[PDB]
């Protein structure tokens, strides 16, 4: 049913045959597919206002 | 960059500009606080560089700024300028103090091997820097960003006599106008996921800027995930 090869098994960042991951500096969200800030300035993100 | 449009203050705060014998001759991607990437063509020489993060406009102090000069270069093992200048095009700079991380200073997130590619594969990155904004023209003072899409490796391969190899990659528009350009060589090709932006390429070289049949080459960073991730740790 879930699987890393369709949508990237509703994965924000990463998938792993599913167990979803973030990059260094965000943690995954409580639905367990988003990813979160878990640092003050993660990495690529805009924080100043646009 | 030719054809691109000012960014707003910290929209891009990954991006670095590098000084040398010319200021602004290349620019840079922040890594973590103590390493930036960059084209190993812009520090072959080994000369003597400083680093400037925090930037926007190079000739107005914003107090948003932060200045470091180069104590180690690393360019990759497999780059050899006596044989091409513009193979293996990717080096790594330490700074001799960290840079202070805040929403004008922020490092770029790089994806593993794999998603690298995947996200590369989406087929638009952002570049940006304060290269030329004509062919042999004046250098921007304000940054500058453009949205380029990815060309396929047949057409870029027809579009030049030089040899494109697999691990770089060509970007741009079939009619030219916008491109990136001499200057902002080193500095970053991000793609946005979800609203998180990863380094998928390194701004490298190309022949006319913005000419109609030619393209920007780029350095694939999912190529070299793992020197990065390696040399730069903290
Ligand atoms: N057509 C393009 N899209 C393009 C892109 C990047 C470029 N980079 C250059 C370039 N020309 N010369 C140098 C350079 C920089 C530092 C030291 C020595 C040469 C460069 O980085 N031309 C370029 C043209
Ligand atoms: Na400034």
């Amino acid at each position: 049913d879930v699987t890393c090869n369709i949508k990237n098994g509703r994965c924000e960042q990463f998938c792993k045959n599913v167990v979803c991951s973030c990059t260094e500096g965000y943690r995954l969200a409580e639905n367990q597919k988003s990813c979160e800030p878990a640092v003050p300035f993660p990495c690529g993100r805009v924080s100043v206002s646009q | 960059v030719v054809g691109g449009e000012d960014a707003k203050p910290g929209q891009f705060p990954w991006q670095v500009v590098l000084n040398g014998k010319v200021d602004a001759f290349c620019g840079g991607s922040i890594v973590n606080e103590k390493w930036i990437v960059t084209a190993a063509h812009c520090v072959e020489t080994g000369v003597k560089i400083t680093v400037v993060a925090g930037e926007h406009n190079i000739e107005e102090t914003e107090h948003t700024e932060q200045k470091r000069n180069v104590i180690r270069i690393i360019p990759h093992h497999n780059y050899n300028a006596a044989i091409n200048k513009y193979n293996h095009d990717i080096a790594l700079l330490e700074l001799d103090e960290p840079l202070v991380l805040n929403s004008y200073v922020t490092p770029i997130c790089i994806a593993d091997k794999e998603y690298t590619n995947i996200f590369l594969k989406f087929g638009s990155g952002y570049v940006s820097g304060w290269g030329r904004v004509f062919h042999k023209g004046r250098s921007a003072l304000v940054l500058q960003y453009l949205r380029v899409p990815l060309v396929d490796r047949a057409t870029c391969l027809r579009s030049t006599k030089f040899t494109i190899y697999n691990n770089m990659f060509c970007a741009g528009f079939h009619e030219g106008g916008r491109d990136s350009c001499q200057g902002d060589s080193g500095g970053p090709h991000v793609t946005e996921v979800e609203g998180t932006s990863f380094l998928t390429g390194i701004i490298s070289w190309g022949e006319e800027c913005a000419m109609k049949g030619k393209y920007g080459i780029y350095t694939k960073v999912s190529r070299y995930v793992n020197w990065i991730k390696e040399k730069t740790k903290l």
